[PDB]
């Protein structure tokens, strides 16, 4: 009855929410997936946290999946107990990760020119960033 | 002069020294020939590079930034066997320890725990321009991250004075990893090599800047520092005149 | 000299091939009693040319009787330990090179199955220990010794100090007394030596700063590689406690290109001299050997010693430091730096880093596992480190109970401890 | 009846996906059949007749005497046991070896497919000494499967009576 999250750790490359949905669903309803993401990039970290429908279902899949040899690594799935779970433990679950490319962003602002204004308060800025240094040496 | 009609090379380079020089203050066993980096960072306009070019600079300077003490492993294409004799009658084989081929690059070195065992074995991996785009894959994070990327040694005719020629230029030549920003930053040497020999490599190193990587040379340059990894960051130079450049 | 002594064309041949024509003082004055039958009761000290210098006049005797291996052993010659044993039998081995006197060595730690069916054929030149002798003497039915004329003694006091007091009294008892030759040898002159002369020998007998590191077992090849990469242009001998340990670590060496030299050389005299006297003159070179190769030579000018394995004299092993000096010392083996606490020697710690070591085990065991003389010579210089190791005289230093026999085995190239005998 | 601890540990057999990885790196290492074993060696005497520096080979071994020895020889790196040997008493100890002399081991479904990998009809054991390099990394991933899925697994199972 109550929901049965599992941690599934050491996820190969490949393994993702959509993959582990479709896989994960054939034991049980999973009701949300999250599966931990890089800061940035939002590369898998290679474990998340599956929640079943059911603690029985849940015991059943990580008896079954855990040290399941996959793509050369050991699975580990563990049924997390509650005590644990927080309330953000599945916080966006089964909500797509934007990654948003910070990198390009800052070049797009590179790209963009400062108003007149605000450029001349960059030019300032380097002067300040030029006298700054002034009393530093 | 140079850059801007304004950039006080030799002079900044020996103020540099005796400031990196003034802050001096068992191990005989854990003791080599280890010399602080000289660090030259470059402001530009505008950011120079659209996506991180995994590949290093070829900077030409006859003073070398590697000590020639270093070792290096050369990865080369099948056969291994043929580069292999190749380094054997050249002499080179007390300079280069390893020639790999990419196959068993590919095959024997596949965990990370391998890749890092391989990285820490030798100091600079030179790398036949042949092969050099499968670098990026089968190495992995392991060694572009830590301050190890092959470098594009050309082998291609395969020949003794050859190698010992493109092995110079590798080792001589300082080396560095373009990727997508107005601000990077260069090897110029080390405290031991004398002040005229950095200002000499580094005056290299700009007109090698301002003209393969940045498109409109001088002008898109916004300053010039010198800098060692705990020291301050001298300005070389200092654009005079970017006020309408950038408006 | 050697020209002035009357030692046979056999002997004088292969003196003047396995080393010099020349005579020592010790040699100068136990020659000659020796070769006329007298008992010598000598005082010499270590590495003087004592092994020679019982030898020569011992080797004629045996020419002279005419010996045949029928006749059982004629000469046995007793040493403290396995290593100073081991020296003895090589020379041997080069001056019976002419003639036709079976020579053959017993020490602890061999093969008793197979020594035995050595001796039953005939030894007529038996190098010994106490140890071992005694069990061959008593527990052996075929060994024929009572045809026996010559008895050597080297090292009395080293043998009475290691704790074969009453191993000696038994072995006197077995061995014949009646128109038989003795010759004792001991640099100190302590009661207790005296006692064994009396019981012995004949009546009216011929009177004659420190640097340590602290490294496991695994890694102490390991971190020996990577020192010996980083100090490649300097002068840098390296002691060893067995003559098979050290010709291995030379040939792995020489295998990964890393070019040492040793005074192991093949067991020949004039190639081991020849080594030592190109090293000294050669400003620049590495140089591996034993305590007792080296022993009795005058080290030269030398950046690094290095004390790759224990010494087995401590108590000479101080005197004998008095550039740098190294000691490659276990955990296991810390107590070691409280007896120099005892001897009143000063000394610094020396600490690595495990970055710098150079991990090149996996690719070494490869090499072992894929040659077969490497193997050999693995395996041999394992089991004889670990029977060193084993003979020592410090018991409560150097414990092979405490010893990790895994770790051991790592650094000579073994993924597992082959297995050895004791 | 009850069945002892030493003939119940045989039940408890390797699950299906480790047993389908095992000898998916077996089938790498299978031994050479006796028909291209002689196509091998005629082209080799062939080029020796006509005029005239090989590599070691790379197989696995079998037979249950040569891997009892290889086991005693601290060689075997992977044992392989089949779970259903006619008389048991001829790998019933093979379990309590492996113990002894620190290999991985695993009880694996029917000697067939053992035997298959070999070329035989047949066989009792399996054992992996050596592998190329390219496929170190592979026999240690197996090596820790088999250990998580059938030693840390069962392990009290197999010290208590069967049936």
């Amino acid at each position: 009855k109550k929901k049965g999250v599992l941690y599934v750790g050491r996820l190969p490359h490949g393994f993702y929410e959509k993959q582990m949905r479709m896989y994960f669903s054939q034991f049980g309803p999973v009701l949300r997936l999250r599966m931990s993401r890089n800061r940035k990039t939002g590369s898998s970290k290679h474990y998340a946290f599956i929640e079943f429908e059911s603690l029985d279902v849940a015991n059943v899949v990580a008896e079954t999946m855990h040290n399941y040899l996959l793509y050369g690594k050991l699975l580990q799935c563990k049924v997390i107990p509650e005590d644990q779970v927080h309330e953000n433990m599945f916080k966006g679950a089964d909500v797509p990760f934007k990654r948003i490319p910070h990198a390009t962003i800052a070049r797009l602002q590179h790209e963009k020119p400062l108003s007149k204004e605000k450029a001349d308060k960059l030019i300032t800025r380097h002067n300040r960033k030029l006298k700054l240094k002034k009393r530093k040496l | 002069e140079l850059l801007g009609s304004d950039a006080p090379l030799e002079k900044v380079c020996s103020a540099l020294l005796e400031y990196e020089s003034k802050r001096k203050s068992n191990l005989l066993e854990d003791e080599q020939d280890d010399i602080e980096p000289v660090w030259l960072q470059l402001a530009t306009l505008k950011f120079i590079g659209n996506n991180r070019k995994l590949i290093p600079y070829k900077i030409a300077i006859k003073n070398p930034v590697i000590p020639s003490s270093s070792e290096a492993c050369l990865i080369v294409k099948d056969p291994q066997r043929v580069y292999k004799d190749l380094v054997n009658e050249a002499g080179l084989s007390k300079v280069v320890t390893r020639v790999i081929g990419l196959s068993k690059l590919k095959a024997k070195w596949n965990s990370y725990e391998q890749k890092r065992q391989l990285r820490d074995q030798f100091d600079i991996f030179l790398a036949d321009d042949r092969v050099i785009p499968m670098l990026p894959r089968i190495l992995g994070k392991t060694f572009y991250q830590k301050s190890k990327v092959p470098v594009p040694v050309k082998i291609s005719k395969g020949t003794a004075e050859q190698l010992k020629r493109e092995v110079v230029s590798a080792y001589g030549a300082t080396y560095f990893n373009s990727a997508p920003c107005s601000s990077f930053m260069i090897k110029c040497g080390h405290v031991s090599n004398t002040s005229t020999e950095l200002a000499e490599n580094v005056e290299s190193i700009l007109q090698f800047v301002s003209k393969h990587i940045v498109p409109d040379g001088a002008k898109g340059i916004a300053s010039i520092h010198l800098k060692t990894s705990q020291s301050i960051a001298i300005p070389l130079w200092n654009n005079p005149n970017l006020k309408e450049l950038i408006a | 000299k050697f020209s002035d002594l009357q030692l046979s064309e056999n002997i004088q041949k292969a003196i003047k091939e396995m080393g010099f024509e020349t005579m020592t003082e010790i040699q100068k004055r136990s020659i000659p009693p020796l070769l006329a039958g007298r008992d010598v009761l000598g005082a010499a000290k270590t590495g003087s040319g004592k092994t020679l210098a019982f030898l020569i006049p011992t080797i004629e005797m045996l020419y002279a009787l005419k010996f045949k291996p029928r006749n059982g052993t004629g000469v046995i010659i007793i040493s403290p330990t396995r290593e100073l044993a081991l020296q003895i039998f090589g020379v041997a081995k080069e001056l019976l090179k002419y003639h036709h006197q079976t020579f053959g060595i017993v020490i602890g730690g061999a093969n008793r199955r197979a020594e035995a069916d050595k001796l039953v054929k005939g030894v007529n030149l038996l190098v010994a220990t106490p140890g071992r002798l005694l069990d061959h003497l008593q527990n052996t039915k075929g060994f024929v010794f009572r045809n026996l004329r010559s008895l050597v003694i080297d090292e009395a006091d080293r043998i009475l100090e290691i704790g074969f007091e009453d191993e000696m009294r038994q072995i006197m008892k077995i061995l014949p007394s009646e128109n038989r030759q003795t010759l004792l040898f001991s640099a100190t002159q302590t009661t207790k030596v005296e006692d064994l002369a009396r019981i012995s020998l004949k009546p009216g007998p011929l009177y004659v700063e420190q640097g340590y590191v602290v490294v496991d077992s695994d890694k102490r090849f390991l971190l020996l590689f990577s020192f010996l990469k980083r100090n490649l242009k300097k002068k840098v001998i390296v002691f060893m406690s067995s003559c098979a340990s050290v010709k291995y670590m030379a040939e792995l060496l020489n295998y990964i290109d890393l070019p040492v030299l040793d005074l192991h050389g093949k067991q020949k005299q004039q190639r081991r001299t020849n080594t030592f006297f190109e090293f000294c003159n050669a400003e620049k070179g590495i140089l591996l050997c034993t305590n007792v190769a080296a022993r009795g030579l005058d080290i030269p000018a030398v950046d690094w010693i290095v004390q790759y394995d224990p010494p087995d004299d401590p108590r000479d092993y101080i005197h004998r430091v008095g550039g740098k000096s190294l000691m490659f010392l276990a955990p296991s083996e810390l107590g070691f730096l409280r007896y120099l606490k005892t001897a009143k020697v000063s000394l610094n710690e020396f600490e690595f880093p495990a970055n710098k070591v150079a991990n090149v085990q996996s690719q070494l065991e490869k090499l072992v596992s894929k040659n077969y003389y490497l193997q050999q010579s693995a395996k041999d210089g394992y089991r004889s480190y670990l029977q060193a190791y084993a003979s020592y005289s410090l018991k409560s230093i150097f414990d092979i109970n405490k010893l990790d026999l895994a770790k051991v085995a790592k650094s000579f190239g073994f993924a597992h401890p082959p297995n050895v005998n004791i | 009846l009850k069945v002892p601890p030493a003939i119940a540990q045989f039940q408890k057999t390797l699950d299906k996906n480790t047993a389908t990885q095992v000898f998916k790196l077996l089938n790498k290492y299978r031994p050479e059949t006796a028909a291209e074993k002689k196509q091998r060696l005629v082209a080799e005497a062939e080029a020796v007749a006509n005029g005239k520096v090989s590599k070691k080979p790379y197989n696995v071994k079998y037979g249950l005497n040569h891997v009892v020895a290889l086991i005693e020889a601290k060689k075997a790196k992977l044992v392989l046991i089949a779970s259903d040997v006619d008389p048991i008493e001829l790998v019933v100890f093979l379990p309590a070896l492996c113990k002894k002399m620190g290999v991985p081991y695993a009880i694996v479904k029917n000697k067939a497919r053992l035997g298959t990998v070999i070329h035989q009809k047949t066989a009792a054991v399996l054992a992996v000494t050596e592998v190329r390099e390219e496929d170190k990394n592979e026999l240690a991933s197996i090596v820790s499967a088999v250990d998580a899925n059938f030693s840390a697994k069962y392990d009290e199972s197999r010290r208590k009576w069967g049936g």
